[PDB]
């Protein structure tokens, strides 16, 4: 039994063609390596004679690019399709084990499909570098012919009754999809950009900046997957170790966020008085459009995130089962399909699920920390520019005293506007928590019913504790800073003066109520100290009590059957997702009524 | 510092921030013949490889097409007779396409779109043929590895010659085979400034030889001596012996272009001469001698020198006395 | 870095200091046993202290309130190291000499007194608290995929080994920009200091256009630091997630392969699963700590 | 108006009322090679193709004429073996011409006709193979296509250098090989009435540029400066900054020719330089620096000129003062 393409069963029966060569199975998965092996044998030579070729003496770098129309589009698909492929090459192989003889079919043009997706994007970022439209045939041509070719697929799918209970009924759908689509935006570019068939080939339309403006922060350019990995730092980094940085290898702001653009827009929304409730307007008007950005990568990286305990949860009860017998109960043309349900019954299936699930997780919430900040430090730019010029021209008859405090205005962009500015850095983070905590107690109710319910209670009531003792913690600072003050200030009398203050050796007796000055902030420090160690055994040692709450009163208040290591490790997962995303919780309480207090105090100074 | 010109006629210069990938895509076979051996290997190697698995595919796909890969009985002529797998398909396709035609696996006259593959396979198959084995041969029969067995002196000498300071340099040919038109050009590379403020990084001003007949020809059998006479118009009319440092910023290039007898192919060597590497008391001694009715060269003592008195006067100051 | 961070142990003493080891050594071992015995228990569930397994709780129950006792152990023990650093300090500082006073700035050891000592007390003992747990955990967590699979170390030192090139790159310049973080955040709030006196000064003299763009000029400065500094963190954290997401692929594809090799494991398997979905997260806590601490290894550094 | 040359180095002439096409006829190969590619796969396809045909129809009648397209029984040795269709004889044609030869269909010694059509078909099979091979490959390895990486400034330059006018340009290789023998000329191209009355429509008046030893000839490893210097005999010479508007018909052309390092083939590149496209108070920024111990060349600030302090007037009235 050697390998064959469409599988050794019967007298090699499945290779006859009769009624019609569309009507066999194999015939078809073979007409679908068509257009794969097309686009490799087109782009291979095309990358390696413009890119590949010429190296170490001739450096071709492109300081400058543009985006072909849809290229935040494009890349998601295929990033849809790579996933696709990899259910179609995992759903091939569990219909494959179960003959004696390897149907190479079922998954190998699906392989050399999922190879054929990556060189299409290394092909066209290459070519988006370079401009190069009229290259763009190649994929265009390339698309047509996957779509064609998986439209003949699906259709006799359709002849041959197979339903959507058959999973690769699905994954063969999709993938006429996002053919489709993928089809629908080359035609999109050819619309947009003109260079073959019109006879107008519409100005490029360079980007105002990236020019030789000495810009090194290169994240709003680069392409959409370098957006998620921040590639193109791993490059700056790398000489980074060589050199010590300086303001100049930092470069300039991209132009959209240097200051001004920032607060140009600032002052356009205030246009709408300027009361606290009219500076929250203009706040969620110039960057609210940019902040809703990163709190859905949050909600995604948030629902995302209990892909961890679902694939725990569904790999051990497949596990710990024993049995070892697999068997489609479903085979069409002689050949094994795979139920949906089924396709999520192997342990290897949901290995590589729970792989690609962490990979979108991981990126989406690193995705929405940096939306957050950017957006963050962009009002912050925008509002010491308002502060700047409330302080400066425009402000005629000044009240009275030294411009009403002289200290008060050097914090107020000192400590205050960072507290605005670490608002946005959290907004999202008070959003998508409680998305992340509901979710998380129903699936756990759904797991360990009654039990969990009980070690949920406990983690959520833990939120005001964890709060209550903030307000302490802070509060022993604050009084720790009335006994600091006073001994820097008894210390800061001759210290700066100790190279004359020595010569009258009148610091014998000066550096001898130095612990007396200390020792009354020492015992503030004390009242401190015994606050940051009550949160700390209130953080660490809870999710100990969490545990034991829902494990042992399965049988003290639940009394039912024993549990499973799938349902046990499952809520513990889910509380380890769950206790982490409750300290942010409180501080960002505590972030809230401080940036709260901030924002009045900006508000009741802007007058 | 850095050389302008390796010692071995390398060219230390690097292309940078180069925006034009559309002009090396657009000229191809200068960029296939460039690349290296190893790269030109596989190049051959995937050009032939791959177009044999190309149609190794369709042959199968259209035999699979026809019913052939079933065993199912007899009684049908196959569009090619013993193909059974892609292997034998892939067997094939080596046969068609570099004409090799075994015989067991043989074209049949019952689908035309297998004759019609067989008349675009080889098509495709000469062309490929014709290109890669032509830039194999033009890659082996470049006339630039001819250049290594054209040595200069590894010193040149600034002496005195008929009353006037001459820059001299020897140059010899290893081969029996003679270089064809040979010119000489001897430039000096050096930053200078005009007067009005602009900088030329390596403002290449080229300097003539003495020939008598003018220049920029030699007859290249024996060790030449090839040197400019130092006038008032030479670049060099203001270099005095103490120049002669490491660290000058003076380098002198000499270039010999010609034909290649054995080949046909014009040819170029490269060499440089860096200030450290001029020597100012010095001469070169003959190596030619009369052996029999044959004369003969002592490569050994190519750049070998001997000093003799010269003025340690700039060739200004030699015009003035 | 951290070669003179050999020394402090003097104010920590040594009963100190090894009780501070033993107690944070022991909170990690336990709660290693804890999860075991409870993939233990959890197995012998579905099938000898079978029995209602109450001394696995009890084997739990002493973990929290020794976790409790460690809470305030490395605590209270921080307090005293900063009144011997106090006490120390005091004492060189009575008799520092007035000659070598005079030739100092004399400008730095007030800083030094004041602004190091205060971060040496309220947050130098939380820092390396956090960064002891950070660094004996992820070292559990590399125990217990060793235990539930003996196959997947194989491949794990290799991960660790690009985890130290990624992070050695990652310190060095993440604190090359917090430092031109900490330059440009001196020129913005001193101009505005400057702003609030002698502004009528300005403005009736100059158009205060110069003034106002000037200030643009220290915002821009300002900004790009704190987006590098910020896209630094960004690199670190995703790199090193791939990483966790990485090990946890070979984790899960290792322990699922010895269960259908006849390698029995069972539900022992899934317990090095959860384990190693925190690898990643608790892989960016120990490195974020590390350059914390480099604060603390150069505060010694004034001291010393 | 109308250029000349392109900027790209196309010449926009057009060649009419020819009536001597018996010269082209006379002159076939040329014209073979100058074919657009569509054309040249067209001819190289149908030159085959067309030479299967011929013989396959001559194969399929002394077949017919032999009796062999006759099923009737067997005891007859037939001129080439298992021919039965024109198929047949197309495929055996196909074999016989490309050297494949499956062997199952084989000439065989009953039809001394039939041995005569090998001969003949193996002869004219080789010429059509040599040709068609040597002249696909003369069309690939064309020299011309080098010249799209030897790029010349977009803008032309006439500032002051060494006391006097000079017309300047830069002109850079982007590839890592060399150009042997690089020879440039400049010329002027424009309309000039003689006194007599002679107007030459496109009147090409060569000038020359500052070399030191002649010119037309560089060592181009580096971007250089071209310039010539504007002098009495200059035709440049009663040039002033208000005719370089453009409408003026005043062109310069720049031609660099060279023999391909690579290749061993003599290339020519071209560029245009209007009235309009010179500019007169510039000066080209140096792009040459040292990094390490290699010179690296900046091509992102190739054609990028500087405004220096440069008189208005012609170089005429700068003799004149
Ligand atoms: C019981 C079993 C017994 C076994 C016994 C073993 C038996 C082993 C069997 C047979 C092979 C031994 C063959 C002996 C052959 C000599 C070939 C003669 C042609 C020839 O010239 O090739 C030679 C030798 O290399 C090869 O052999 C390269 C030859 C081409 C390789 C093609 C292989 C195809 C790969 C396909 C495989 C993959 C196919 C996949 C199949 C599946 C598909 C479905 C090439 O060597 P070279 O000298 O020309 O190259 C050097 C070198 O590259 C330097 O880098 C280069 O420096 P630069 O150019 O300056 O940068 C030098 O230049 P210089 O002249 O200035 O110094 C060159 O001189
Ligand atoms: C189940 C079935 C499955 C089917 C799957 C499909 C399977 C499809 C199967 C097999 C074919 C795909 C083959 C892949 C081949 C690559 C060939 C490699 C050789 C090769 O180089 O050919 C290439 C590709 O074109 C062809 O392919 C042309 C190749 C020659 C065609 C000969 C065909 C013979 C026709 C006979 C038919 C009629 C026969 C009648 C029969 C009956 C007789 C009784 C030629 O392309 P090129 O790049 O050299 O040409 C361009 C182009 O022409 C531009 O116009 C030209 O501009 P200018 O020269 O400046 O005016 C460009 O010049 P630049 O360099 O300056 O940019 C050239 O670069
Ligand atoms: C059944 C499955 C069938 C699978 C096989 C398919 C068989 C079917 C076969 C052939 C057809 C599929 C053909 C792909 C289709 C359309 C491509 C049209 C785009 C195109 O025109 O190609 C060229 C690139 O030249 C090459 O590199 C072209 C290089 C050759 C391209 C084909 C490679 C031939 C080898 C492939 C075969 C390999 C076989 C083995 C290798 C043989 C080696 C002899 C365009 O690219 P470009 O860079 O020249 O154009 C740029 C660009 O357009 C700019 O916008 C434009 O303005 P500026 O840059 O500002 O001046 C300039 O335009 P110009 O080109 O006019 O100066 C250029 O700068
Ligand atoms: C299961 C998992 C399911 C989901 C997996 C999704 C993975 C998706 C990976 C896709 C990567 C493509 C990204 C684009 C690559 C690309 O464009 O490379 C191009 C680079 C060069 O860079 P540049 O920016 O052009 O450089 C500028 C320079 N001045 C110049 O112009 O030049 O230089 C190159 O040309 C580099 C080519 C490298 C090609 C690598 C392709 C991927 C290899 C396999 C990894 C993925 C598969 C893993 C399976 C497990
Ligand atoms: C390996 C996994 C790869 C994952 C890639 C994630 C990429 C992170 C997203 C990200 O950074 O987007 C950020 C970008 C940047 O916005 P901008 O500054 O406004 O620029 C656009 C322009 N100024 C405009 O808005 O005009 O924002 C945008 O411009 C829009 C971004 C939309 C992102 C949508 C993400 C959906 C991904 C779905 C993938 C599912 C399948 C994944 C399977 C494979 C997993 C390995
Ligand atoms: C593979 C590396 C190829 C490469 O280095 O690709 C280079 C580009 C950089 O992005 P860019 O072209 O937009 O930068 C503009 C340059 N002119 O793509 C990327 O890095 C995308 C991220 C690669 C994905 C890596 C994820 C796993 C590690
Ligand atoms: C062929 O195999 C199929 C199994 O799908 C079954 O009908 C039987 O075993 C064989 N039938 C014939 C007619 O050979
Ligand atoms: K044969
Ligand atoms: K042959
Ligand atoms: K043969
Ligand atoms: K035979």
């Amino acid at each position: 039994m050697p390998l064959a393409f469409c599988g050794t069963e019967n007298h090699s029966a499945a290779y006859r063609v009769d009624q019609g060569v569309l009507n066999n199975g194999c015939f078809v998965d073979a007409l679908n390596v068509v257009p794969h092996v097309f686009l490799l044998f087109i782009t291979f030579p095309i990358l390696f004679i413009g890119w590949g070729s010429q190296s170490s003496k001739v450096h071709i770098h492109h300081s400058t690019w543009l985006h072909f129309p849809g290229h935040n589009l494009r890349w998601i698909l295929t990033f849809i399709l790579l996933f696709v492929l990899v259910c179609e090459i995992a759903e091939g192989i569990l219909s494959d084990g179960v003959t004696e003889s390897r149907h190479l079919h079922l998954y190998m043009p699906a392989g050399m499909a999922f190879m054929a997706a990556i060189t299409s994007v290394v092909y066209y970022h290459n070519i988006e570098t370079s401009n190069f439209p009229k290259l763009l045939i190649a994929l265009l041509i390339y698309w047509t012919l996957a779509f064609i070719t998986k439209t003949i697929k699906f259709v006799k799918f359709y002849d041959h009754a197979i339903g959507f209970s058959q999973l690769r009924f699905c994954l063969t759908g999709l993938l006429v999809i996002l053919y489709g689509m993928l089809l629908l935006v080359e035609v999109n570019v050819i619309r947009v950009r003109r260079y073959i068939f019109f006879k107008t080939p519409r100005e490029v339309k360079p980007p105002e900046d990236l020019q030789d403006l000495g810009v090194r922060f290169l994240q709003p350019f680069v392409n959409l997957l370098s957006k998620g990995t921040y590639w193109w730092m791993n490059a700056f980094i790398k000489t980074a170790h060589k050199k010590p940085i300086d303001l100049r290898a930092i470069g300039k702001l991209p132009i959209a966020m240097r200051a001004l653009t920032n607060y140009q827009r600032l002052c356009v929304a205030f246009d709408a008085p300027q009361g606290a409730r009219a500076i929250w307007r203009a706040l969620c008007h110039a960057f609210g459009r940019r902040l809703i950005l990163s709190s859905t990568f949050r909600i995604l990286a948030d629902l995302l995130g209990f892909a961890g305990p679902l694939c725990i949860f569904g790999i051990v009860d497949h596990l710990g089962k024993e049995n070892h017998v697999f068997q489609p109960k479903t085979q069409f043309l002689g050949v094994y399909f795979v139920s949906s349900q089924e396709f999520l019954g192997n342990a290897y299936v949901l290995a590589v699920l729970l792989f690609l699930a962490l990979l979108l997780q991981r990126t989406f919430l690193q995705a929405s920390y940096y939306v957050a900040i950017e957006t963050g430090i962009n009002l912050r730019g925008a509002i010491q520019t308002k502060i700047y010029n409330k302080i400066m021209h425009l402000s005629t008859s000044n009240l009275s005293m030294g411009e009403m405090t002289a200290g008060q205005i050097c914090n107020l962009v000192a400590i205050d506007t960072n507290q605005l500015m670490w608002f946005f850095f959290l907004c999202p983070n008070l959003w998508a928590m409680p998305v992340q905590i509901i979710v998380g107690v129903i699936l756990l109710y759904y797991i360990l019913g009654v039990s969990a319910l009980i070690g949920a209670a406990v983690i959520i009531l833990l939120a005001p504790v964890q709060y209550f003792v903030a307000t302490k913690l802070s509060q022993a600072q604050r009084s720790t800073l009335e006994h600091s003050n006073e001994r820097l200030k008894q210390t800061n009398e001759m210290l700066r003066g100790m190279k004359l203050l020595k010569l009258y050796a009148w610091e014998s007796i000066f550096c001898s109520r130095v612990e007396v000055t200390r020792r009354k902030e020492m015992t503030s420090l004390r009242a401190f100290a015994v606050y940051t160690s009550i949160s700390i055994f209130m953080n660490t040692a809870i999710p100990i009590a969490a545990v034991l709450i829902t494990f042992v009163g399965h049988v003290s208040f639940f009394k039912e059957s024993d549990l499973s290591p799938s349902v046990a490790f499952a809520s513990l997962s889910l509380f380890h997702i769950l206790v982490t995303p409750l300290f942010l919780l409180s501080s960002v309480v505590r972030s809230t009524v401080k940036a709260l207090v901030s924002v009045k105090k900006l508000s009741e100074f802007l007058s | 510092r850095a050389r302008f010109v390796s010692k071995k006629g390398n060219c230390n210069v690097a292309h940078k921030n180069i925006r034009e990938r559309g002009r090396f895509l657009q000229d191809v076979f200068t960029t296939l013949v460039d690349l290296k051996w190893p790269h030109t290997l596989l190049i051959f190697t995937m050009s032939f490889l791959c177009s044999w698995l190309l149609f190794a595919m369709v042959w199968w796909l259209i035999a699979f097409a026809h019913g052939d890969l079933a065993p199912g009985e007899g009684t049908n002529v196959p569009c090619v007779t013993s193909i059974h797998s892609f292997s034998s398909a892939f067997l094939f396709s080596i046969e068609v396409q570099v004409t090799i035609g075994f015989g067991g696996r043989m074209v049949t006259e019952e689908c035309p779109l297998a004759i019609l593959i067989l008349i675009v396979q080889n098509i495709v198959g000469l062309m490929i043929n014709a290109i890669m084995l032509g830039c194999i041969f033009m890659k082996t029969a470049q006339a630039h590895r001819r250049a290594e067995t054209l040595i200069f002196s590894k010193h040149a000498v600034i002496t005195l010659r008929h009353g006037r300071l001459c820059f001299m340099l020897r140059v010899g040919d290893l081969r029996k085979s003679m270089i064809i038109s040979a010119t000489i050009h001897m430039q000096v590379v050096r930053k200078t400034t005009s007067p009005e403020g602009e900088v030329v990084p390596l403002h290449q001003v080229d300097i003539p030889m003495e020939n008598g007949v003018g220049g920029n020809s030699i007859f290249l059998v024996a060790p030449l001596i090839i040197y400019h006479v130092i006038d008032s118009n030479s670049p060099l009319y203001d270099l005095a012996p103490s120049d002669l440092h490491h660290h000058q910023d003076l380098e002198i290039i000499v270039i010999l272009e010609g034909v290649v007898e054995t080949t046909g192919i014009t040819t170029q060597a490269r060499t440089s001469y860096l200030a450290d590497e001029i020597l100012w008391g010095q001469r070169f001694v003959p190596i030619v001698a009369e052996e029999d009715g044959r004369y003969s060269v002592d490569y050994s003592k190519f750049g070998n020198t001997v000093k003799v008195p010269t003025p340690l006067c700039t060739a200004r100051q030699l015009d003035e006395d | 870095p951290w070669r003179a961070c050999t020394k402090y142990l003097s104010s920590a003493g040594i009963l100190l200091l090894s009780l501070l080891v033993f107690s944070q050594l022991l909170k990690h071992m336990v709660l290693v046993a804890i999860d075991y015995w409870l993939a233990k228990w959890t197995d012998s569930a579905l099938v000898d202290q079978s029995v209602y397994a109450m001394v696995f709780t009890l084997l739990c129950s002493l973990g929290i309130v020794l976790c409790l006792v460690t809470s305030v152990t490395v605590e209270w023990t921080g307090l005293k190291v900063a009144k011997r650093l106090h006490r120390s300090l005091l004492n060189r500082i009575i008799l520092a000499p007035m000659r070598f006073f005079e030739t100092t700035p004399l400008g730095s050891i007030l800083n030094r007194f004041s602004s190091d000592c205060n971060t040496i007390d309220q947050h130098i003992p939380s820092t390396l608290e956090c960064l002891s747990r950070s660094t004996l955990l992820c070292v559990s967590a590399l125990t217990v995929i060793s235990y539930v699979t003996p196959v997947f170390l194989v491949a794990l030192l290799p991960l660790a080994v690009v985890c130290y090139f990624i992070q050695k790159y990652f310190r060095v310049a993440s604190r090359d920009l917090q430092q031109l973080d900490d330059t440009t955040q001196l020129p913005l709030l001193s101009h505005f200091a400057e702003t609030v006196e002698g502004l009528t000064t300005i403005r009736a003299f100059r158009y205060e256009a110069r003034f106002q763009q000037k200030l643009l000029e220290y915002t821009d400065s300002n900004n790009i630091a704190s987006l590098f500094l910020t896209a630094a963190n960004r690199w670190l954290e995703v790199r090193m997630e791939y990483i966790g997401a990485c090990v946890v692929l070979i984790a899960a594809a290792t322990s699922i392969s010895n269960s259908l090799h006849r390698e029995l494991s069972a539900g022992l398997v899934g317990l090095g699963l959860t384990y190693a979905l925190m690898v990643s997260n608790y892989l960016n806590w120990m490195v974020r700590n590390l350059a914390d601490m480099e604060i603390q290894l150069g505060a010694v550094k004034r001291i010393h």
